[PDB]
C-alpha cells in the first residue's frame, strides 16, 4: 500500500525541521505587540474628529 | 362625548291644560340648550306640567 | 504491508512530540505575566447595513477600508460603502446556495462559490456598465467553504472534499492541488507574504502549505472538533484557531506547537469566525450564542464582549487601517462597531 | 463597443420645433444618466440638460428652461430632446453625453458624434485666461485653470474635470476630479490643483493632443465650462 | 307629562365614572403603549398584521387619552375653556370608529390569507398598504363634522356644560342612528362572517394547531360582541324613547339611562382587552417582544 | 444626508435607492414560490419522482435544482443526492424550507445492503428518516413520505413473507396489511408530533396525480404557516 509509505514520508519530511525555543517565541510576539501598540484604533481610540465613522 | 354625560331636555311634552287655572309656583328652568323650560306645579295637580311654548297670557304677565 | 509500515509511522510521532516537549521551557501565559491588562474595551455600533433578505454567510472587507462585500443566501452579493451605507452593487447569482466570498486586493473583481462546487469570479470594472461573470472555475467535487485572491490571476479555494486548490483565472485550469486533510476544510487565511497559506478541517487538525511547492510544511493538532476558523497574526509568525468545542487557540510557526488557549466555562457554544487586531493584542471571535467576544491575545482574558444581534455571528472582518470592526449575523444585517 | 448615434438636425425657422434623437448601442443604457451638451460654431462647450437614471431627477440650464423638455425610452434604448421656440442662439451642435455615478466612479467618459443644427435667423464662473499658445513634440507643457469658487467638498473631493477635442473629433474625457486618470489615456497625463487653481501637464507632445483643452466643474449643478485653451503646431 | 329631572343619575356617575375611566386609562395606556415600544424596537420586516396592530394601538392610545377629560367633567365642570372642549370630540369620535373599522379589516385579512392561503400575497399587500387609509381613516374623519360644527360651551347654573347641541331632537335620534349603524352593524357582518368562514373551514382538522385556532376564533367573535352589544341595545331603547314610541314613566328613563352608563363604561374596556387579543395572545409576538427585552 | 451633500452624492445615493427597491421586487417575488428538500437512500425512486414534471416551466456537480408549475403555483426541488461531504455542516442551509419530500422503495425490503451483507436497505432508510425528522433544524417542517414500487412489493410479498424485516409481525401476509404496517412503523418515528404532519402516499400510480398530491399537502402546509403568521395561533 503506498498510502503508508506516503505518510511515513510526510512525517519523515515533518520531523526533520529547527525548532525554537518558546520562550523565545513569545518574545517576539510581545515585542510586535508593544512595537505597534500606538497605532492600533481599537486598542486606544482615536478622538472623533479623526474617525472615518465618527456619526 | 359619551352619551351618559349627555344633557336632556326635562320638558319634552308641553300641554297647557292649566290654563292658570291652577298653578301655586311657577319657575322657568336653565338649560345649555333647550330653550325655555317651564315647571309650573299646578295648585290642584302640583304635576308641574310644561305648559305650552307660545301662549298669550303668561307672555303678557312675563 | 502492516509490517514495517503504518507502525514504524507511530514511532515518528513519538519523536515529533519529544522534539515539541524539548522547545518548551516556558509557556506564553509566563512571559506576558507582569504586563499591564488592557483594560474593558467598549465598542459601539456606527452603521447597520440593510437590505439582505435571509441569512447572511460570509463578508470581506476591500484594500481601501471603505467597500466591502457580503453574501447572502437569497442569491445576492451586496457591495456596500460604509462611510454612507450606500449599495454599490448588487449581483445576482445562479445558484443561490453560497457561502463565501472574496474581494480582490485590486478591487477590480469579487469571488463567490457554495454548494454548487463552483467558484465563480465576477469583473466590476467592465466597459458596459454592470457586473457580468468573468470565469466559472470548476474541479472540485465537493463544496466551496473558502476562498482568497493572490493577485488578478490567481485564487486559492478550500473544498468539502478534503482538498485545496490554488487556479489560474485567465486558463481556468487547476494548477495546484493540496491533499492530505481526511475531513472537510473548513477555512483558509493567506500569509501576509502570500507565500505560504494555512487551513483548517473538520478532522480538528491544522496545515500549513508552501503556495510555490504545494507540500505540506507542519501539522497542528490539540482541538477536539471541526475547526470553523483560522487567521494569521499580523507578522505573519503565529496564527489562531476556532473549534467546535468552545474554544480558540494559538499556535507558533517557528515554535511548531500551541501557546495559549482561549475559553470560558460560561461559553459552550461553538465558534463561526476568528481575527486579529491592527497590533495583534485583540482577538475578536464570533460565537453561536449570538454574542461576539473579544479577548486579550496575550493573557487570555476576555476584554469586551459586542451584543447586538439577534441571531448567530457567521462572519467577522477587520479593516486594514484597524478602524472599524464588521460583524455579519445569520439575521439579515452587518453591523460596523468603532 | 460603445456608440451613441444622434439624428434629427436640420435648418429650422426662427420659431417652431423640432426633435432631436439620440440611441444608444453597446452598453446598459438603463443604468446610466444622460446629458444633452452644445458647441456654438466657433465657441466653447455648454451644458444644456441631464436626465437621471430611472428619470427621478431633472435639470436644465437657464437659457432653455421652459421651452426644452429631455426624456428618455429605456426599452428602446433612446434620448429625445424636444425643443420649441427656437431662437437664433440655438444653432449649435449637439452631443449626447453619458455618465454613471457611484462611489469611485468616472462620469462624463464616453460622448457621441454630435447633429448639427441651424436656425435661419448665482453661476460657478471658470476662467482659463489663456486661448492658444505654441507646442512642439518632446516638450511640456502646463495649462492652468481658475475657479471663482472653491471646488472642494466637505468629503475630500474636488469636482473638476478636464477634456481634450481634437479637429474634427467629439471632446473626450482626460482627467476627472482633478487627480483620476481616465480609461485608454496616456500616462503622460497629469492633474494637481488646490481648491481654487488648478493646472494639468502634457508632458511630452506628439501628434495628437492638438486641440482645445476645457476645463468643467461638477459640484454645482449648473455646470459650467472654461474658455478653451488652443494646442497649436 | 311631568318634567324628568336627571339628578340622582347625575350623583350616582359623579361617583361611578372617575373610577372606571382611570382604570380603563391605566390598563390601556400600559397594555398600548407595550405593544408600540415592542413594535418600535424590532428590526425585522414588517409583515401584514404588524401593520394592523400597529393603526389599533395608536387609536387605542388616543381614545384613551381623552379619559382624564372627561372623567374631570360629571364632577366638576368643564375647566378647559371653549377651545378645549372642541377638538377633543374629534379625537373622541376618530378614533371610536377607527378601532372597530380596522378590527373588520383584519377580519377581512384574516379571511383572505386562510381560504385563498396560495394566491392572496397581492390582495393581502393591496388592502394594508392603500386600502386601509380609504377605508378607515377617511371615513372616521368625516363623521366627526358633526363636532365641528356643533360641539360648543355653554352656561348654566354655576356649571359650564360643553355639549353638541342640536336644532332639534331629529338631529338626535339620526345621529344616534348613524352611530349605531357605523359602530356595530357595518363592522359587525364583515367580522363575523370572516370568522365563521374560517372556522366552517377549521371544523374538521388533525389538531394542536387548528384546534387553537378554532377556539381564538370563537374568543374573538364572543369578545368583540359581549363587549359591544348590551350598549348599542340601551342605544337604540333611547333612541326609541326620543322618538315617543315608547312612552312610560321618568323613573323608565333613569333605568334606561343608568343601563347605558354601565353598558359604555363596559364596552370601553375594549381598548384594553385589544392589546391582548391581538398582541399578547400570540407565539410570534411573544418572540419578538422576548427579543425586545434583551437591548434594554 | 440633505443639503450638505453634493451632486455626485445625491446621485449615488439615488442610486442605491434604486437597488433597494429591487431588492425588495426580487424578495416579493420569491417569497411566492415553494422549495421543497428532495432525499432518500439508494433505489428509492427519486428518478422517478423527479421525471413527474419533465417540463422547465421558465468536478463534480453539488446541487440539482427542479424548476415546475402547477395549478398557477411555482416549485423549486432541491436533490443534495450527489453531495458526498458531512451533512451536518450544510444541512442547516435548508433551514426553512416548505417541505422536505423523503423517497422509500417499498421492495428493498428483501434485498440487504451490497456493502454490509447483513444490513437491511429498509432499516437504513429507517434511521435516515429517524435522522431527519428529528434534526434540530426541522422541528416545524414536515415531511412528505413517498412509498414507491407498489407493484413490485406486492409480488414480492408472495414468495419471501415481511418476516426477513420486522421479525415481530403478526399478519395476513398480504400486500393490503403489509403496506400499512410498514406506513405506521415509519410514521411511529416522528416525537414532534404536535409541531409537523407526516404525509404519506403510495406513489406507484403511474398517472400525473402524484405532483396534484404535493399540491394538496403544501395547501396544508402555506396555511399552518398563516395561522401562525397572522396570529390566530
Amino acid at each position: 500500500i503506498a498510502q503508508a509509505r506516503k505518510l511515513v514520508e510526510q512525517l519523515k519530511m515533518e520531523a526533520n525541521i529547527d525548532r525554537i525555543k518558546v520562550s523565545k517565541a513569545a518574545a517576539d510576539l510581545m515585542a510586535y505587540c508593544e512595537a505597534h501598540a500606538k497605532e492600533d484604533p481599537l486598542l486606544t481610540p482615536v478622538p472623533a474628529s479623526e474617525n472615518p465613522f465618527r456619526e | 362625548k359619551p352619551v351618559s354625560l349627555s344633557y336632556r331636555c326635562p320638558c319634552r311634552f308641553f300641554e297647557s291644560h292649566v290654563a292658570r287655572a291652577n298653578v301655586k309656583h311657577l319657575k322657568i328652568l336653565n338649560t345649555p340648550n333647550c330653550a325655555l323650560q317651564i315647571v309650573a306645579r299646578l295648585k290642584n295637580n302640583n304635576r308641574q306640567v310644561c305648559i305650552d311654548p307660545k301662549l298669550k297670557w303668561i307672555q303678557e304677565y312675563l | 504491508e502492516l509490517d514495517q509500515l503504518r507502525q514504524e509511522a507511530e514511532q515518528l510521532k513519538n519523536q515529533i512530540r519529544d522534539a515539541r516537549k524539548a522547545c518548551a521551557d516556558a509557556t506564553l501565559s509566563q512571559i506576558t505575566n507582569n504586563i499591564d491588562p488592557v483594560g474593558r474595551i467598549q465598542m459601539r455600533t456606527r452603521r447597520t447595513l440593510r437590505g439582505h433578505l435571509a441569512k447572511i454567510y460570509a463578508m470581506h472587507w476591500g484594500t481601501d477600508s471603505r467597500l466591502l462585500v457580503s453574501a447572502s443566501q437569497d442569491g445576492k452579493l451586496i457591495i456596500w460603502d460604509s462611510y454612507t451605507t450606500n449599495k454599490v452593487h448588487a449581483i445576482p447569482l445562479r445558484s443561490s446556495w453560497v457561502m463565501t466570498c472574496a474581494y480582490a486586493p485590486s478591487g477590480n473583481y469579487v469571488a463567490c462559490g457554495g454548494l454548487d462546487n463552483i467558484c465563480s469570479i465576477y469583473n466590476l470594472k467592465t466597459r458596459e456598465g454592470n457586473v457580468r461573470v468573468s470565469r466559472e472555475l470548476a474541479g472540485h467535487t465537493g463544496y466551496l467553504s473558502c476562498c482568497r485572491f493572490l493577485d488578478d490571476n490567481q485564487i486559492v479555494t478550500s473544498s468539502g472534499d478534503t482538498t485545496c486548490a490554488l487556479w489560474d483565472i485567465e486558463t481556468g485550469q487547476q494548477t495546484t492541488t493540496f491533499t492530505g486533510h481526511t475531513g472537510d476544510v473548513m477555512s483558509l487565511s493567506l500569509a501576509p507574504d502570500t507565500r505560504l497559506f494555512v487551513s483548517g478541517a473538520c478532522d480538528a487538525s491544522a496545515k500549513l502549505w508552501d503556495v510555490r511547492e504545494g507540500m505540506c510544511r507542519q501539522t497542528f493538532t490539540g482541538h477536539e472538533s471541526d475547526i470553523n476558523a483560522i487567521c494569521f497574526f499580523p507578522n505573519g509568525n503565529a496564527f489562531a484557531t476556532g473549534s467546535d468545542d468552545a474554544t480558540c487557540r494559538l499556535f507558533d510557526l517557528r515554535a511548531d506547537q500551541e501557546l495559549m488557549t482561549y475559553s470560558h466555562d460560561n461559553i459552550i457554544c461553538g465558534i463561526t469566525s476568528v481575527s486579529f487586531s491592527k497590533s495583534g493584542r485583540l482577538l475578536l471571535a464570533g460565537y453561536d450564542d449570538f454574542n461576539c467576544n473579544v479577548w486579550d491575545a496575550l493573557k487570555a482574558d476576555r476584554a469586551g464582549v459586542l451584543a447586538g444581534h439577534d441571531n448567530r455571528v457567521s462572519c467577522l472582518g477587520v479593516t486594514d487601517d484597524g478602524m472599524a470592526v464588521a460583524t455579519g449575523s445569520w439575521d439579515s444585517f452587518l453591523k460596523i462597531w468603532n | 463597443d460603445v456608440q451613441l448615434v444622434e439624428s434629427g438636425g436640420g435648418l429650422v425657422q426662427p420659431g417652431g420645433s423640432r426633435k432631436l434623437s439620440c440611441s444608444a448601442s453597446g452598453f446598459a443604457f438603463s443604468s446610466f444618466g444622460m446629458h444633452w451638451v452644445r458647441q456654438a460654431p466657433e465657441k466653447g462647450l455648454e451644458w444644456v440638460a441631464y436626465i437621471s437614471s430611472g428619470s427621478g431627477t431633472i435639470y436644465y440650464a437657464d437659457t432653455v428652461k421652459g421651452r426644452f423638455t429631455i426624456s428618455r425610452d429605456d426599452p428602446k434604448n433612446t434620448l429625445f430632446l424636444q425643443m420649441t421656440s427656437l431662437r437664433s442662439e440655438d444653432t449649435a451642435m449637439y452631443y449626447c453625453v453619458r455618465s454613471i455615478y457611484y462611489y469611485g466612479s468616472s462620469p462624463f467618459d464616453f460622448w457621441g458624434q454630435g447633429t448639427t443644427l441651424t436656425v435661419s435667423s448665482s453661476d460657478i464662473v471658470m476662467t482659463q485666461a489663456t486661448s492658444s499658445v505654441p507646442v512642439t513634440p518632446g516638450e511640456s507643457v502646463s495649462i492652468s485653470c481658475r475657479s471663482s469658487k472653491s471646488l472642494l467638498h466637505s468629503n475630500g473631493n474636488t469636482y473638476l474635470y478636464w477634456f481634450l477635442q481634437r479637429p474634427g473629433q467629439s471632446p473626450q474625457l482626460l482627467i476627472y476630479r482633478m487627480s483620476n486618470l481616465a480609461s485608454g489615456v496616456p500616462d503622460r497625463f497629469s492633474g494637481s490643483g488646490s481648491g481654487t487653481a488648478f493646472t494639468l501637464t502634457i508632458s511630452r507632445l506628439e501628434a495628437e493632443d492638438v486641440g482645445v483643452y476645457y476645463c468643467m466643474q461638477h459640484l454645482e449643478y449648473p455646470l459650467t465650462f472654461g474658455a478653451g485653451t488652443k494646442l497649436e503646431l | 307629562k311631568e318634567p324628568c329631572f336627571r339628578e340622582e343619575n347625575a350623583n350616582f356617575n359623579k361617583i361611578f365614572l372617575p373610577t372606571i375611566y382611570s382604570i380603563i386609562f391605566l390598563t390601556g395606556i400600559v397594555g398600548n403603549g407595550l405593544v408600540i415600544l415592542v413594535m418600535g424596537y424590532q428590526k425585522k420586516l414588517r409583515s401584514m398584521t404588524d401593520k394592523y396592530r400597529l393603526h389599533l394601538s395608536v387609536a387605542d392610545l388616543l381614545f384613551v387619552i381623552t379619559l382624564p377629560f372627561w372623567a374631570v367633567d360629571a364632577v366638576a365642570n368643564w375647566y378647559f375653556g371653549n377651545f378645549l372642549c372642541k377638538a377633543v370630540h374629534v379625537i373622541y369620535t376618530v378614533n371610536l370608529y377607527s378601532s372597530v373599522l380596522i378590527l373588520a379589516f383584519i377580519s377581512l385579512d384574516r379571511y383572505l390569507a386562510i381560504v385563498h392561503a396560495t394566491n392572496s400575497q397581492r390582495p393581502r399587500k393591496l388592502l394594508a398598504e392603500k386600502v386601509v387609509y380609504v377605508g378607515v381613516w377617511i371615513p372616521a374623519l368625516l363623521l366627526t363634522i358633526p363636532d365641528f360644527i356643533f360641539a360648543n360651551v355653554s352656561e348654566a347654573d354655576d356649571r359650564y356644560i360643553c355639549d353638541r347641541f342640536y336644532p332639534n331632537d331629529l338631529w338626535v335620534v339620526v345621529f344616534q342612528f348613524q352611530h349605531i349603524m357605523v359602530g356595530l352593524i357595518l363592522p359587525g357582518i364583515v367580522i363575523l362572517s370572516c370568522y365563521c368562514i374560517i372556522i366552517s373551514k377549521l371544523s374538521h382538522s388533525k389538531g394542536h394547531q387548528k384546534r387553537k385556532a378554532l377556539k381564538t376564533t370563537v374568543i374573538l367573535i364572543l369578545a368583540f360582541f359581549a363587549c359591544w352589544l348590551p350598549y348599542y341595545i340601551g342605544i337604540s331603547i333611547d333612541s326609541f324613547i326620543l322618538l315617543e314610541i315608547i312612552k312610560q314613566g321618568c323613573e323608565f328613563e333613569n333605568t334606561v339611562h343608568k343601563w347605558i352608563s354601565i353598558t359604555e363604561a363596559l364596552a370601553f374596556f375594549h381598548c384594553c382587552l385589544n392589546p391582548i387579543l391581538y398582541a399578547f395572545l400570540g407565539a410570534k409576538f411573544k418572540t419578538s417582544a422576548q427579543h425586545a427585552l434583551t437591548s434594554v | 444626508m440633505g443639503c450638505t451633500l453634493s451632486a455626485e452624492d445625491k446621485a449615488a445615493v439615488e442610486r442605491s435607492k434604486m437597488i433597494d427597491r429591487n431588492l425588495r421586487e426580487d424578495g416579493e417575488k420569491a417569497a411566492r414560490e415553494v422549495k421543497l428538500l428532495l432525499l432518500g437512500a439508494g433505489e428509492s425512486g427519486k428518478s422517478t419522482i423527479v421525471k413527474q414534471m419533465k417540463i422547465i416551466h421558465e468536478k463534480t456537480t453539488g446541487i440539482v435544482e427542479t424548476h415546475f408549475t402547477f395549478k398557477d403555483l411555482h416549485f423549486k426541488m432541491f436533490d443534495v443526492g450527489g453531495q458526498r461531504s458531512e451533512r451536518k455542516k450544510w444541512i442547516h442551509c435548508f433551514e426553512g424550507v416548505t417541505a422536505i419530500i423523503f423517497c422509500v422503495a417499498l421492495s428493498d425490503y428483501d434485498l440487504v445492503l451490497a456493502e454490509d451483507e447483513e444490513m437491511n436497505r429498509m432499516h437504513e432508510s429507517m434511521k435516515l428518516f429517524d435522522s431527519i425528522c428529528n434534526n434540530k433544524w426541522f422541528t416545524d417542517t414536515s415531511i412528505i413520505l413517498f412509498l414507491n414500487k407498489k407493484d413490485l412489493f406486492e409480488e414480492k410479498i408472495k414468495k419471501s413473507p415481511l418476516t426477513i424485516c420486522y421479525p415481530e409481525y403478526a399478519g395476513s401476509n398480504t400486500y393490503e396489511e403489509a403496506a400499512a404496517y410498514i406506513q405506521c412503523q415509519f410514521e411511529d418515528l416522528n416525537k414532534r408530533k404536535d409541531t409537523k404532519e407526516i404525509y404519506t402516499h403510495f406513489t406507484c400510480a403511474t398517472d400525473t396525480k402524484n405532483v396534484q398530491f404535493v399540491f394538496d399537502a403544501v395547501t396544508d402546509v402555506i396555511i399552518k404557516n398563516n395561522l401562525k403568521d397572522c396570529g390566530l395561533f
